[PDB]
RNA sequence: ACCAUCUGUGGGAUUAUGACUGAACGCCUCUAAGUCAGAAUCCCGCCCAGGCGGAACGAUACGGCAGCGCCGCGGAGCCUCGGUUGGCCUCGGAUAGCCGGUCCCCCGCCGGGGUCCGGUGCGGAGUGCCCUUCGUCCUGGGAAACGGGGCGCGGCCGGA
RNA sequence: ACGUCGCUUUUUGAUCCUUCGAUGUCGGCUCUUCCUAUCAUUGUGAAGCAGAAUUCACCAAGCGUUGGAUUGUUCACCCAC
RNA sequence: GCGCUGCGGGAUGAACCGAACGCCGGGUUAAGGCGCCCGAUGCCGACGCUCAUCAGACCCCAGAAAAGGUGUUGGUUGAUAUAGACAGCAGGACGGUGGCCAUGGAAGUCGGAAUCCGCUAAGGAGUGUGUAACAACUCACCUGCCGAAUCAACUAGCCCU
RNA sequence: GUUACAGCCCCCCCGGCAGCAGCACUCGCCGAAUCCCGGGGCCGAGGGAGCGAGACCCGUCGCCGCGCUCUCCCCCCUGG
């Protein structure tokens, strides 16, 4: 039933901490709570770092355990998961949050007045579709 | 917030949720906690049942009529675990757990409104998965409940309404998509200030 | 510690069809279907292979007591498709010094009745559990046949026949007497 | 002793005070691993005075330096050999941990001495700790992560953030 | 008045214990997960009382021009208690998993199931969604014209 | 058995903290409730348990534990159920 | 130190822990705490240990011992093992000799001492059942099938009796 | 089995070059080897400080740190 498995090369995303909306990549386990990350086209650098902060992503880069950062930066790069993590929709979520959270006085009236046209637009046709349904 | 908080007592520890109850009721906010059958227990049923048991031994000798009294209703249970949470012998405290509903089920007006949780009281997120727990609906109906079988007739009954009204919403969801690929060049400009400032994906 | 992983697999004969619904299994062959769910173990259950099946219990991190369970399961999934395939068949036998002890089969192998258990004139009325088919031995005197496709049905049908028939107040080394469970097989044999 | 948040080794040499009797007294050193140097010195003495008979109103502290870690980026599995004093009797033990620090593997010692035994600190005497082969290790606690390719996932992860919000209409998600 | 006479009751979870299936520990094992039988005990029923606890139903003040009820969100003014400063109109629930959408089979324009396709650090997202307040005038495009607003009217259906 | 570890406050001691501008003393009688370290009765396990009887142990205090001679008696002892 | 002394903590309390006191504001602490009563962890605290059908839970302090557990977790000392262990499924378990004394009986197996040798894969002066003594079964020991770890004793944490 | 179609470790080279308790949040003690700026809170006790003269509306006073003029040029901007 489980997909995302931590590995060697396994690509994760720093949920809080020090380096909070990072990517690393799993470098080495070191316990049951532990494991050695390395991002070095991240910039976070080789340390020890829970499990407990990790979120496990859907990349894995082929690389073997203990490998210096520069064997980890040429798979990174070699795959590309710089433009592949931007290009997924985990990561779409997260930089709409952060736009969210920007808006300034603004553009939250922008919003609104976007908002009360849209629904609108949105509701004539849904009142429409709801009668074309019904005579059918 | 709101003004009145709707919580389901399903899959919430008794304890855990009590604590959280009786915080919000001390600070205004009337607490109504519906599905107190649903309520559940950290440890296996027979300790807990052991434990209401010694409960129903503490009788005043002379008189039991004055002593204390011990309520089978899983609600009245919840009830008097949020009281021993409260100052319950002044105004302060008498006042506040004025302010806390507890019921059985979900009855009418409460049906048909949003009910929510509090995952800091739920047994997925408070115990391990190899601990065993007892629900409240269980330990009460042996304790002396005699409604646990119309509650869950009626419980059945609600839960078919939900559903028709569930469906009826799926239907008016799958039909808001349809609109919105329909009306998309004239709508397209304020879709793109939504997704400028993230309001969408 | 915690154990990284424990896994056990456990073969599928080419006649039968297992299907998972989480950790509910589904076990259907010549016999009938089986189901049986695992929602109290923690574990996960994946099917491999296709020309020939193959079913692995997967455990993560288990204390002693978590790890125990995956043999558990992979025994329960076996005897499910031993039941499925060739079933149950367990025999009981009737042990008397004195009274015979009389059985008559009821509802169709449903309802056991017990009569002169000791003497008494109580009879013994023992329902068998659902799927579970009880009948007298025709090729050997004094003996019962309880057919089933659930282990523990017929199992549990076979224990509440032997406790029935229970000697009290009398020395039990003595006044060895009531219905015993004295062979446990399949209906069909491989 | 109180263990009090990450040990970090110290390298304390010392050396009783020179006298008509030997103008060249020998050096000791000895590893320590303390909270802070103050408290290295006053072990450092303690051990000392036990195994010669030097104290610290005779002696001097000549040393005491941090050592750092020469490879915090690898991990290794060390293994310590120590003496605690039970509630009954003394008892040696050795452990094995793997950590990417000398001082970090120590500092977990003592909480699974504090854990699995209810050590206190000033009850516990290291004596040996070095780095050991993966061939070389005993326990299968640590000897279960010698795989070159290990493979787990992260099951039921329980939600943390169990106040961030109080209260919600959705109930969490353990399988991510 | 046992100094006459009549009447005194049914369930449930279980204890001890005995077991089933079954690992731990290739065997074994009543136990670890799971399951069964089980008693003057326990809890309830029967029975006694009936909350500063509710329910349903009846009748509701006349020769005085009186008392009252209901409507007309009828007209004001009075005394008195104050709190609050948008709404969310709801699947069931799972958690070693879940959510959504379709092409076929059967339950009878339903619903269920089997494929298939998406989503899953939940975006069909409560870290969410909805609504939105300065008013008006002149005036042009959009959007809408299947339109808004009226205890305006009457009727119907659903909800115990 | 030799040893040895405990529990109880149903005996007696030890102590003298409370009460000497006063807490009515023994026993019975009457009456309620409670404890279990269970005599019986319900369910059971064990025996040097064939049956009957008996003994040991477990869950267990729901229910019951009487009528008299002598004695102020508590306590004893006997008669009888 | 109390008495002669309030005050914060220890629920409560003459003596404990902190600290001794004019009437106040701000700041900070001690001992002690921060689920809710009840000020403060509403930290995405760290690493383990523990399931209790009498769990446990903070000086004084307000309940427990010897003894035991194949519960579980560590640790110590040995032993066996890919020349094949452990478990399980099967065969051998021999001759001197019924070793000596003693005993009515004592032939491995009532008792006390000796406890050795051709014969191999092994077989003992026998781990038990058994006989008046025998016999018989059986054990260690060893072999066939099997294919990775396993066995024994002890120790101390929590829990249980 | 020992670099191959990956890598790891150790020893030799002033091993080099950035950088340096990193601004890549891996792991410290510090400031005569330390300065600048900002925000919140609580407060405003006192009341004849005058060596100056004959103090006259009036103690803008003491200590401390500064700036301009009683020297003269030059430059920039809108006499300052
Ligand atoms: C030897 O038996 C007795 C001795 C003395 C007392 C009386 C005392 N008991 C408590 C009081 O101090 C006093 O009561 C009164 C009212 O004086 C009773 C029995
Ligand atoms: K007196
Ligand atoms: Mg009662
Ligand atoms: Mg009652
Ligand atoms: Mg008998
Ligand atoms: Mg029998
Ligand atoms: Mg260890
Ligand atoms: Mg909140
Ligand atoms: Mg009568
Ligand atoms: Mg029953
Ligand atoms: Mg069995
Ligand atoms: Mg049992
Ligand atoms: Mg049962
Ligand atoms: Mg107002
Ligand atoms: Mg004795
Ligand atoms: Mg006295
Ligand atoms: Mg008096
Ligand atoms: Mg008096
Ligand atoms: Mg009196
Ligand atoms: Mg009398
Ligand atoms: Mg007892
Ligand atoms: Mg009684
Ligand atoms: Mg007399
Ligand atoms: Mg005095
Ligand atoms: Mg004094
Ligand atoms: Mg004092
Ligand atoms: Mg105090
Ligand atoms: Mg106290
Ligand atoms: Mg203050
Ligand atoms: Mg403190
Ligand atoms: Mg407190
Ligand atoms: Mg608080
Ligand atoms: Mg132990
Ligand atoms: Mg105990
Ligand atoms: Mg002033």
């Amino acid at each position: 039933v489980f997909r995302r498995f931590v590995e060697v090369g396994r690509v994760a995303y720093v949920s809080f901490g020090p380096h909070a909306g990072k990517l690393v990549a799993i470098v080495d386990v070191i316990d049951q709570n532990r494991a050695l990350v390395d991002g070095p086209c991240t910039q976070v650098r080789r340390q020890a770092m829970p499990f407990k902060c990790m979120q496990l992503t859907d990349f894995i880069l082929k690389f073997p355990h203990s490998a210096h950062q520069k064997y980890v930066r040429q798979a990174w790069q070699k795959a590309d998961i710089n433009t592949k993590w931007a290009a997924t929709r985990w990561a779409k979520k997260i930089e709409a949050r952060e736009r969210k959270a920007k808006m300034t006085d603004f553009d939250r009236f922008k919003v609104m007045k976007a908002k009360k046209m849209r629904n609108r637009i949105i509701k004539n046709e849904v009142k429409k579709l709801q009668k074309a349904a019904l005579l059918k | 917030e709101v003004q009145v908080l709707v919580l389901d007592g399903r899959g919430h520890l008794l304890g855990r949720l009590a604590a959280i109850v009786a915080k919000q009721v001390l600070l205004g906010r009337k607490v109504v906690v519906v599905r107190c059958e649903g309520i559940n227990i950290s440890g296996n049923f027979y300790r807990n049942k052991l434990k209401y048991l010694a409960f129903l031994r503490k009788r005043m000798n002379t008189n039991p009529s004055r002593g204390p009294y011990h309520f089978r209703a899983p609600s009245r249970i919840f009830w008097r675990t949020v009281r021993g949470m409260l100052p319950h012998k002044t105004k302060r405290g008498q006042a506040a757990l004025d302010r806390l509903k507890v019921f059985d089920g979900i009855p009418p007006p409460y049906d048909k409104k949003k009910r929510m949780v509090v995952p800091a009281a739920l047994k997925v997120v408070r115990l391990k998965p190899t601990r065993k727990f007892a629900y409240l609906g269980r330990l009460a109906h042996e304790v002396g409940w005699k409604y646990q079988a119309v509650t869950a007739t009626l419980e059945e009954k609600r839960k078919e309404k939900a559903k028709i009204h569930y469906r009826k919403k799926k239907q008016l969801m799958r039909l808001r998509k349809q609109a919105e690929k329909n009306v998309e060049k004239k709508i397209d400009k304020y879709t793109e200030v939504l997704k400028t400032h993230g309001l969408l994906v | 510690m915690k154990t990284i992983l424990s896994n056990q697999t456990v073969d599928i004969p080419e006649n039968v069809d297992i299907t998972l619904k989480g950790r509910t299994v589904i076990v259907k062959g010549p016999r009938g279907t089986l189901r049986r769910d695992f929602n109290h173990i923690n574990v996960e259950l994946s099917l491999l292979g296709k020309k020939k099946k193959r079913l692995r219990v997967d455990k993560w991190w288990g204390n002693r007591k978590e790890l125990a369970t995956v043999r558990t399961i992979c025994s329960h999934v076996q005897n499910m498709i031993k039941g499925v395939t060739l079933g149950f068949r367990y025999k009981m036998r009737s042990v008397y010094a004195h009274f015979p002890i009389n059985v008559v089969i009821q509802e169709n192998g449903s309802l056991v009745e017990i009569r002169n258990f000791l003497g008494e004139k109580y009879i013994r009325r023992v329902r068998m559990r659902p799927g579970v088919a009880c009948s007298v031995s025709q090729a050997q005197k004094d003996e019962l046949i309880l057919e089933g496709n659930d282990i523990e049905l017929v199992s549990n049908s076979a224990a509440l026949i032997q406790q029935a028939t229970t000697v009290k107040n009398k020395d039990i080394r003595k006044f060895l007497d009531g219905i015993y469970v004295s062979e446990k097989g399949t209906v069909q044999q491989a | 002793m109180k263990a009090s948040g990450t040990l970090r080794e110290y390298k304390v040499v010392g050396r009783c005070l020179p006298t008509p009797k030997c103008h060249t007294p020998p050096l000791y050193r000895m590893r320590i691993f303390a909270p802070n140097h103050v408290v290295a010195k006053s072990r450092f003495w303690y051990f000392v005075s036990q195994l010669k008979k030097m104290k610290k109103s005779s002696g001097e502290i000549v040393y005491c330096g941090q050592v750092f870690e020469k490879s915090p980026l690898r991990v290794k599995n060390f293994g310590i050999w120590l003496r605690y004093d039970s509630r009954s009797g003394t008892h040696n033990m050795y452990r094995e941990y793997r950590d990417l620090t000398t001082a970090g593997a120590v500092t977990q010692c003592y909480r699974d001495m504090g854990a699995r035994h209810r050590a206190r600190a000033h009850s516990i005497q290291i004596m040996k700790v070095e780095e050991i082969a993966a061939s070389k290790c005993r326990r299968p606690a640590v000897k279960q992560f010698h795989d070159s390719k290990i493979k787990f996932p992260l099951p039921h992860r329980v939600l943390r953030r169990q106040h961030k919000p109080r209260f919600t209409t959705k109930r969490p998600n353990t399988f991510f």
